[PDB]
């Protein structure tokens, strides 16, 4: 069962310019926090929905790639945009844009 | 020098080939004031006009500020629709290597030095798949996605003399490439 | 009138084919001079930028380093390139087969017969002789000691060629060992080459463990008993949160003292999470910074900055650990062991020496010549025979070398050609002939009488004695069945249908058209 997608396996971060303030040593915790957790849950987004197999069209990171490994679910990266179409026309999938 | 303003009433000419007010934009101009004559005053207030109605265009034009924050996946919407004539000055780089943090360093300071041009920086991996660790520090410059000068390589692109050298080298272009090395030269 | 450009021109007539000819000869006359055990390596001198000099045998790299101009050598090149990836072996057999086929080709058009009837000629030809060396094939892999041998004497026919030749002895079985260690796996690039400049190329040896060119960091200790080594793939630099849009916007030097200390800390922390997994050793992909080093030695740990992708996937292979990036659960997939991690120094400089290693799936052959050139060689020609050998352990098919298969094709072209009437018959005799003509070369470059072991040759195969080739060190006609000149099924196979198909694809042009150069 393969889980089509395309947003990438990185934090998120909104296409408007943003500047996100850190101003003390609890905030700076909670920042670290919230990408540990940001990981752990995409992670188990994709695990929870009983795909065998991933495809990313954006590629992504090595906090994902050994999240991916060690969840016994593999997946590909950087697989191109008609490829994607491609793929999700064979496999019968619908492609989602987020998790 | 300031020093050379107060040493004596006597500086008549050393190396000015021209000197009128047509160049004294806003800094200096309004430093003389009370030596611009009377009868060519006219002409000086016609010239400031168009030339802070110039600049006043220009205003709409030079607010970008500093760096800012794209990556791979927006790659395309700043490489080919960033708009028509604005430079935009890719830069590929990863965390570790000490060279491009020096030149990323140097280009953060450009972007408050210069704001009409918005240079935007993304990560060498997740921006173009399969990027060789050989090619760390990357810069290429170009106007409307047409590359035209993508420089690569560690120590060839000489990033411990870069500063204004080099920062003028990625600044000046659509013309001879060689144009400001001759101007500091590593000697 | 002229219609085309100023530059550009059309031959359309013999001119085209004229053209094409004289360059795949040319091509083949060139690569023909390296064949056989008695063949003769060549320099290739760049006349450009950094003078650049390889000595050379084979004629994969001889062709793609000259630039050739005939759009016929461009084909002959392309094929050449091809075939090497393909298989790694018989470069300079299907450019010199290609090139026999070639003459063959004009001196048959010079009498007056369409190409399509040498096309339709060369199909069935190939056809036959491809049937035939099937049919003669001999296959082991059921069987230890018998297919052990014959990968041996793969290796010898495939590494008798090159200069290694002068070590043959030495070398064929370390490369078979090599592939021995790879357990199955399609994966050359588990063989670390390392070369090194300084003794005799028989100081070269296929290491117990592995070797890493990398450095231990200041106060890691430099040796460990029973390692129990954690491959990894972290930051350890700055390591930025990837948030990008975080900064610190404070209004006092107080606070930002406090950021930089919850940074220090937090590499700590992650120090920590990797020392808590039972480690003592540390390898990791990119740099590790001087923080997380100085952590590592007060540990009492050894860690390795800047192993790429291939270093750490090759200590994966060979110590069976996981390529780690995060470790919030260390009771997961588990690390590797070896038994001893001693810095070991070869000429002047020191490697890391993994030794007593969990697994054999990776292993490193150190080179080790008298010249850079030798290095080179050394390298390609070992390149070459660990493909060969890769390729027959995956496909344990072989068949005779020595020409006996080339021979006993082209006799079954021959006998096919004469129960086909019309002017076939002739395309299929000038097969035959440009295909015996290899072993004529062989002979040829090892200096012998070319025409009388040919001849000998085939009367003892149109006999029946389907095992007969050149004895070369003596300079006879022997039995490779028991002489053991082998060679790989698919080797031979690819060289044939390659060169058949280039033969082909050449000669049907009747029309050059070169536009105008950039
Ligand atoms: N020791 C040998 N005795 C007889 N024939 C050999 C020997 N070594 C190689 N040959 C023959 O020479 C031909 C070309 O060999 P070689 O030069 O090794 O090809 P390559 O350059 O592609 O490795 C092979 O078809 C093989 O049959
Ligand atoms: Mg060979």
């Amino acid at each position: 069962k393969i889980a089509i997608l395309t947003c990438p396996f990185e934090p998120p971060k909104p296409k408007t310019k943003h500047k996100l303030d850190v101003t003390s040593v609890e905030d700076y915790k909670a920042l670290q926090k919230y990408e540990k957790e940001k990981f752990e849950e995409m992670i188990q987004q994709i695990k929870e929905t009983g795909a065998n197999l991933a495809i990313c069209q954006w590629g992504f990171d090595d906090e994902a790639n050994h999240l991916l490994l060690q969840n016994n679910l593999p997946a590909v990266r950087w697989v191109g945009g008609p490829e994607i179409e491609l793929i999700a026309i064979a496999t019968g999938g619908r492609i989602v844009p987020r998790f | 020098e300031l020093e050379e303003e107060a040493e004596e009433e006597q500086r008549i000419l050393q190396q000015s080939v021209v000197k009128t007010y047509e160049d004294m934009t806003l800094e200096e101009l309004e430093d003389h004031e009370d030596e611009f004559n009377e009868e060519d005053e006219r002409a000086i207030e016609m010239y400031r006009r168009r030339r802070l109605a110039e600049w006043k265009a220009t205003k709409l034009k030079n607010k970008f500020g500093e760096v800012l924050e794209i990556s791979g996946k927006d790659y395309v919407q700043e490489v080919t629709k960033a708009g028509e004539g604005l430079w935009v000055i890719l830069h590929l780089y990863k965390q570790g290597i000490p060279l491009c943090a020096l030149i990323n360093q140097h280009l953060s300071g450009l972007a408050r030095k210069f704001p009409d041009v918005k240079f935007i920086k993304a990560i060498s991996t997740t921006c173009i798949p399969n990027y060789p660790d050989r090619n760390l520090p990357t810069i290429f410059v170009y106007l409307e996605g047409d590359i035209k000068a993508q420089f690569i390589g560690p120590l060839v692109f000489g990033g411990m003399n870069l500063t204004r050298d080099e920062l003028e080298w990625k600044l000046s272009e659509s013309g001879a490439i060689m144009t400001d090395l001759e101007e500091n030269p590593k000697k | 009138v002229n219609i085309f450009k100023a530059g550009a021109d059309e031959e359309r007539a013999e001119t085209a084919r004229l053209t094409s000819f004289i360059g795949a000869i040319a091509i083949g006359d060139l690569v023909k001079s390296t064949l056989g055990p008695k063949g003769m390596d060549k320099i290739l001198l760049s006349s450009g930028r950094d003078a650049s000099l390889m000595v050379t045998n084979d004629g994969a790299t001889i062709l793609k380093n000259i630039g050739v101009d005939n759009p016929a050598a461009k084909v002959l090149v392309d094929m050449s390139r091809v075939q090497d990836d393909e298989v790694g072996d018989g470069t300079t057999s299907v450019t010199v087969l290609a090139a026999e086929l070639l003459r063959e080709a004009e001196s048959l058009i010079a009498k007056k017969i369409h190409p399509q009837t040498i096309i339709a000629g060369w199909r069935e030809a190939t056809k036959a002789a491809r049937e035939a060396l099937l049919s003669s094939a001999v296959d082991h892999g059921s069987d230890e000691v018998k297919f052990r041998q014959d990968l041996m004497n793969i290796a010898g026919t495939t590494l008798s060629s090159k200069l290694l030749t002068h070590h043959k002895d030495h070398f064929t079985k370390l490369a078979v060992e090599a592939v021995l260690r790879l357990k199955g796996s399609g994966n050359l690039e588990a063989i670390h080459i390392i070369k090194k400049l300084g003794g005799s190329l028989a100081d070269s040896y296929l290491d117990e463990g592995f070797l890493l060119d990398k450095k231990i960091g200041v106060n890691q200790p430099k040796r460990i008993e029973n390692a129990k080594i954690l491959i990894a793939n972290t930051g350890m630099d700055t390591d930025k949160i990837k948030i990008f849009g975080s900064r610190v916007r404070v209004d006092s030097t107080a606070k930002v003292a406090e950021i930089e200390h919850a940074e220090k800390e937090k590499m700590k922390e992650k120090v920590e999470r990797i020392l808590k997994h039972g480690i003592n050793c540390f390898i990791n992909r990119q740099l590790i910074y001087n923080y997380p080093e100085q952590l590592f030695g007060a540990a009492g740990v050894m860690a390795i900055e800047h192993a790429d992708f291939a270093g750490v996937e090759r200590l994966a292979l060979v110590t069976g650990g996981e390529i780690a990036s995060t470790f919030d659960h260390p009771e997961l997939v588990k690390l590797g062991s070896c038994k001893l991690i001693e810095e070991v120094m070869i000429g002047e400089d020191k490697l890391i020496h993994f030794s007593g290693v969990a697994l054999g799936e990776a292993c490193t052959i150190v080179l080790r010549g008298a010249t850079q050139q030798i290095l080179d060689e050394a390298e390609r020609s070992l390149h070459d025979a660990l493909c060969v050998l890769a390729q027959t352990v995956k496909d344990s098919r072989t068949v005779y070398g020595g020409g006996c298969s080339e021979m006993l094709m082209a006799h079954a072209v021959t006998q096919l050609a004469n129960r086909t009437p019309g002017k076939e018959a002739v395309a299929m005799e000038s097969y035959a002939k440009a295909l015996r003509m290899l072993p004529t070369i062989i002979a040829d470059n090892a200096g012998y009488d070319s025409a009388d072991l040919v001849a000998q040759l085939r009367a003892a195969h149109s006999e029946g004695n389907t095992t007969a080739g050149l004895d070369m060190r003596e300079g006879t006609i022997g039995d490779m069945a028991i002489l053991g000149i082998t060679e790989s099924f698919q080797v031979k196979r690819q060289v044939l249908l390659s060169a058949a198909e280039a033969a082909e694809v050449i000669l049907r042009v009747d029309n050059i058209i070169k536009a105008a150069p950039r």
